[PDB]
RNA sequence: UCCCCCGUGCCCAUAGCGGCGUGGAACCACCCGUUCCCAUUCCGAACACGGAAGUGAAACGCGCCAGCGCCGAUGGUACUGGGCGGGCGACCGCCUGGGAGAGUAGGUCGGUGCGGGGG
RNA sequence: AGAGCGCAAGGGUAGAAGGGGGCCUGACUGCGAGGCCUGCAAGCCGAGCAGGGGCGAAAGCCGGGCCUAGUGAACCGGUGGU
RNA sequence: UAGCUGGUUCUCCCCGAAAUGACUUUAGGGUCAGCCUCAGGCGCUGACUGGGGCCUGUAGAGCACUGAUAGGGCUAGGGGGCCCACCAGCCUACCAAACCCUGUCAAACUCCGAAGGGUCCCAGGUGGAGCCUGGGAGUGAGGGCGCGAGCGAUAACGUCCGCGUCCGAGCGCGGGAACAACCGAGACCGCCAGCUAAGGCCCCCAAGUCUGGGCUAAGUGGUAAAGGAUGUGGCGCCGCGAAGACAGCCAGGCUGGUCGAGUGGCGCCGCGCCGAAAAUGA
């Protein structure tokens, strides 16, 4: 990675940007509220995807941990966090479509999926693809 | 311009500092007071800062 | 830490604005490098600061390209 | 190039836009900050013969004559992308002689 | 296919949404006009249409439309749609997003592999009788490791790809699992 | 008045990039030459002077295409002065006045001064 | 224009503030309309007048350096002068 | 000596702060500024507002720069296998620069860019407005709430700034059970008159056991989450069904009959259920 050590907490405003459309795979998983996801959580469901199903299709991850996440020790003031104990996280507002599955059937993802909800730290929805794009 | 008669109905206690001086500008003093004044853009402008104070009427 | 330094601030910006008044001299506008650019009866000075050439109104002329000029159209 | 342009204009007023072909040498003396030329003393494409530097020197005569009868004095001269030195030297040389 | 379009003015465009009418709009290089498609038929109309097969659209003026969907601004925070480009079509050629049917299972997908799909559809100029229900794609000697470009299209009389000449179609991707579970842990 | 050229300002890429075409009477360029004035960290490439003949190939001038670039609505939304509402909370919602960016439709191989030579 | 512009970062910038040359020392004296900035003290910009100069044919430009850091009231004392 | 603590006595009337900046062997002290007040000036200039120009780089957005980034492509470099030094050749579900595509992220990125804010002009604005010169001050511990950020742990009745506000000084009055700052409202005195505000109108407790339409059976309301469930009502879609479906019942391994009208699954809204253990009596 690069860029520079550690930076602002900012807030999570209105769900804006955060959100769109399925952009690969068939099935998605799209974020309701609002959060930090921390690596350790992407990468948690990652594997219990795949872990769920063998030699399966792909997932696409498409959040990803750019904020560095800060943290002092047990002490009191003085200075910045030390930081980065949770390392990194993705700021993720309400409708970001985190993973999504392809090559497979819509009941092994309507699992996988499912399953990785429950590993991330927030409420989650599932999705198809309708149609909804942008074309003519 | 006909006239507009504008009365104060709540108060300003707790609003912002300007809003005071719409009041003092279009010269409402106390509350649940008449007042009759000119259709001009100006008195409308601060009359329209204050509309959540007042009850306006066309005369 | 070893932050927590800093450099005081520098009031720099538009001084006169577009019509307005000026005096010969008035500080017109203090500036990091030609974010403006001088023009009629308009100087500058060593550290880019544009100043009125004679009395008169100020205005502020957009040029893309040749980039952004402020002058004083004189009158008495 | 052109920079010189730049520079006179600054000045203020009454530039002397020499310009010259290998054949040719025109000159106006062009009042700026309205975008209007005062007197157009070409030569070639106008009158005078073929020696270049003496028509150059000619030439200079020419916007001289031309320019009093209208009120003109400030030499103010756009020593253009040619260096002054010969043909455009001469020019404003001879707008000088008179 | 088929639907029932309307006028608009002056109605509120966020009051409408709450009776059920999706707002949108025809426009073409002569036309330009507010409507409101209805919601719940605009579903099942798009659903299958999308913006491959072109819609034509009636007015109370009986007008039938020969228009597709250029555009559709979804809403953030739950998908919904909230309003509707309408692109009024003539016959002079016009670009557009026409489908793909990949047809054939490749030697990757056979010793396990992937379907990777990069383009579910594709640019293309073409004129309005040319409503090419899709095209083909000979997707089965592909191999995981190998990919189709898009210089490999099964090209119908009259089309021309108004994309890049090279940008890729589909590609076949390697699975994924747990020969990379382990690998994954340790070594990073 | 009109048309082409030449010098020159104003608008600031809807002037531009690239491609086809064309103009040498005039005008301009390239061009002949390096004795004189003048010139290169070496060169008459550039500046400079004197100027047959040749040329419009390059350059530039005028046109014509929309591949790049550039310009780009409308509609809708985000956001949001001011005013409010729910809930236990990170937050969410309405009223009112303002309203983008991006994206579609689309446009675009310029507009125009003053002066000069030429039919 | 993503280089360069002595050095940090920034703003500026080739229609030069950047590279190279020829001549030169205005890294002047006497001043200073008028402003920026500001509690105070301080800091900053500055046309123009005079004197005598420098480069330029000239219009003109020069009161150090693209700019913004490179510093220290007052006392007491050192040196040179009218 | 005490830059500290304590104490400072009659009445009525008008106005009325501050808890900030700068410097300070300064940090609970001071000096100048800021805010209060008094006198003498000036006279529509004042806050606020309308129109008008200019100036700006946030929210938002965006990827053109600076960087970050997932997938794929094309593609130098590397590692591995065939082959051998006539060094090259070829492959490469290996890592991967640049590049392109799809998809994105950024306080110290911006091709863009709001509302808004600042200022000057013209206009309304005679106000316990405004300017000018002076006498006297106190203040220079603030706090809470709303909004925008930092710190913190997107903890704290935490902390540190910004705009605003109220308490401070309105612990005067109403509401909120009680309660500085939440809601209402700025208490000159009197009244056994009236209208209201917030909040309320079953009793304690003033005023509707008011009218109409729904929802809920938990005492929910009487204020806890991920998650769970044939709660309940309301809406939408898909599957088999009077050519006999689902449910069971008779026979065989879906088939048949008999019965005879609906049945199965998904999805969204309203109210609710579980998740739910604390110490004096609820
Ligand atoms: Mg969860
Ligand atoms: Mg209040
Ligand atoms: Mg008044
Ligand atoms: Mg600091
Ligand atoms: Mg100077
Ligand atoms: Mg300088
Ligand atoms: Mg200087
Ligand atoms: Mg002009
Ligand atoms: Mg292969
Ligand atoms: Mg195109
Ligand atoms: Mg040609
Ligand atoms: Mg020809
Ligand atoms: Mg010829
Ligand atoms: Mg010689
Ligand atoms: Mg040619
Ligand atoms: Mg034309
Ligand atoms: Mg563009
Ligand atoms: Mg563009
Ligand atoms: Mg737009
Ligand atoms: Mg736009
Ligand atoms: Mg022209
Ligand atoms: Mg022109
Ligand atoms: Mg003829
Ligand atoms: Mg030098
Ligand atoms: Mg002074
Ligand atoms: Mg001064
Ligand atoms: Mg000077
Ligand atoms: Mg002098
Ligand atoms: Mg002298
Ligand atoms: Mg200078
Ligand atoms: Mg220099
Ligand atoms: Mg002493
Ligand atoms: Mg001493
Ligand atoms: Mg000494
Ligand atoms: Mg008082
Ligand atoms: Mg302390
Ligand atoms: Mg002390
Ligand atoms: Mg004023
Ligand atoms: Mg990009
Ligand atoms: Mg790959
Ligand atoms: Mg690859
Ligand atoms: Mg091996
Ligand atoms: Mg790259
Ligand atoms: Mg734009
Ligand atoms: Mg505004
Ligand atoms: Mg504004
Ligand atoms: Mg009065
Ligand atoms: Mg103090
Ligand atoms: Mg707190
Ligand atoms: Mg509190
Ligand atoms: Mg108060
Ligand atoms: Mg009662
Ligand atoms: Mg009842
Ligand atoms: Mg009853
Ligand atoms: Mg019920
Ligand atoms: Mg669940
Ligand atoms: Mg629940
Ligand atoms: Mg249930
Ligand atoms: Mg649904």
């Amino acid at each position: 990675r690069m860029k520079y050590r550690k930076q602002q907490r900012g807030r999570l405003k209105g769900a804006t940007k955060g959100g769109d459309y399925v952009a690969f795979g068939d099935f998605g998983l799209v974020a309701l509220e609002p959060a930090w996801i921390t690596a350790q959580q992407i990468e948690a469901a990652r594997v219990a995807m795949v872990r769920h199903f063998r030699r399966g299709g792909k997932i696409f991850i498409r959040i990803f941990p750019d904020k560095p996440y800060t943290k002092k020790p047990l002490e009191v003031r003085m200075g910045k966090g030390k930081g980065n104990v949770e390392g990194y996280v993705a700021v993720v507002k309400p409708g970001r479509v985190m993973f999504e599955v392809a090559g497979v059937t819509e009941e092994q993802a309507m699992e996988a999926l499912r399953i990785a909800g429950h590993k991330l730290p927030i409420k989650t929805k599932i999705v198809r693809r309708d149609a909804y794009d942008e074309a003519q | 311009m006909p006239r507009l008669k504008v009365k104060l109905v709540k108060s300003p206690i707790g609003y912002p500092k300007d809003q005071k001086a719409a009041l003092k500008a279009l010269g409402l003093r106390r509350l649940q007071q008449e007042r009759v004044l000119e259709d001009t853009p100006a008195i409308r402008g601060n009359v329209e800062k204050v509309a959540h104070l007042v009850r306006v009427e066309v005369v | 830490t070893k932050n927590g330094r800093d450099s005081q601030a520098k009031r720099l910006g538009v001084k006169r604005y577009e019509g307005q008044v000026v005096r010969a001299g008035n500080i017109l506008v203090r500036q990091r490098g030609t974010r403006f650019k001088p023009g009629k009866n308009v100087g500058m000075g060593r550290d880019f600061t544009l100043f009125a050439l004679v009395d008169g109104v100020v205005e502020f002329q957009d040029r893309g390209r040749l980039g952004r000029y402020v002058h004083v159209r004189p009158l008495a | 190039k052109f920079r010189v342009r730049n520079r006179i204009k600054r000045t203020g007023r009454l530039r002397l836009s020499v310009f010259r072909s290998l054949k040719h040498i025109y000159a106006q003396i062009i009042d700026d900050e309205k975008g209007v030329t005062l007197v157009s003393a070409s030569s070639l494409a106008l009158k005078l013969k073929g020696n270049k530097t003496e028509v150059a020197r000619q030439v200079g005569r020419a916007l001289a004559e031309k320019a009093l009868a209208l009120g003109i004095k400030q030499v103010a001269f756009d020593r253009g992308p040619y260096k002054y030195h010969g043909r455009v030297k001469a020019l404003a040389e001879g707008a000088r002689e008179g | 296919y088929r639907l029932k379009a309307y006028y608009r003015e002056g109605e509120k465009p966020s009051a409408l949404r709450r009776a059920g009418k999706l707002p949108g709009v025809m426009y073409n290089r002569h036309l330009n006009r507010k409507v409101y498609v209805d919601l719940v038929e605009f579903d099942k109309v798009f659903r299958q249409a999308s913006i491959h097969h072109v819609i034509v659209l009636e007015l109370p003026d009986g007008q039938s439309l020969p228009t597709l969907v250029r555009q559709v601004n979804l809403d953030k925070r739950r998908r919904r749609p909230e309003h509707v480009d309408f692109f009024v079509l003539s016959d002079e050629p016009v670009e557009m997003y026409v489908p793909l049917r990949f047809v054939g299972t490749p030697a990757g997908v056979r010793a396990g592999g992937v379907l990777q799909e990069i383009h579910r559809d594709i640019l293309v100029k073409v004129s309005p009788r040319n409503i090419p229900e899709f095209i083909e794609v000979d997707v089965s000697g592909l191999e995981i490791g190998d990919s189709l470009h898009a210089s490999d299209l099964k090209l119908p009389p009259g089309v021309e790809l108004a994309v890049s000449p090279e940008e890729t179609i589909a590609a076949v991707v390697p699975p994924e699992d747990v020969e990379k579970l382990a690998e994954e842990a340790a070594a990073e």
